[PDB]
């Protein structure tokens, strides 16, 4: 196909891109915190048992 | 009398710290439980840690 209208290589690369935004975001998180589990968010189980501890 | 009197104060102390040493709510010390099981592989396996009641 060589169409005009649509091309999926760029939604590809679309997803993609958001991606590593989101795991960006994550790393960016972890770093303005300096912890990996900052909220229960992250992860609940651990987060509860610090908190209460 | 008052050597007694501090030998059950030390004895009293040492049940205290013996009952206090707990984390997330259990023990490998205080007796109320024989062992404890940690997950030591990505099938399940298990790493035990026997309790030592102090």
């Amino acid at each position: 196909l060589n169409s005009i209208n649509t091309n999926a290589g760029a939604m590809i690369a679309l997803q993609n891109l958001n991606g590593t935004n989101s795991e960006l975001t994550t790393v960016q998180q972890r770093i303005n915190t300096g912890k990996k589990i900052a909220s229960a968010k992250d992860n609940g189980a651990i987060w509860a048992t610090a908190k209460n501890q | 009398n008052a050597l007694k009197s501090d030998f059950d104060s030390l004895r009293d102390q040492i049940e205290k710290a013996a009952t206090n040493a707990k984390f997330n709510g259990v023990s490998i010390a205080d007796g109320s439980t024989t062992k404890l099981t940690f997950l030591a592989n990505s099938d399940g396996s298990g790493f035990t840690v026997n309790a030592k009641t102090i």
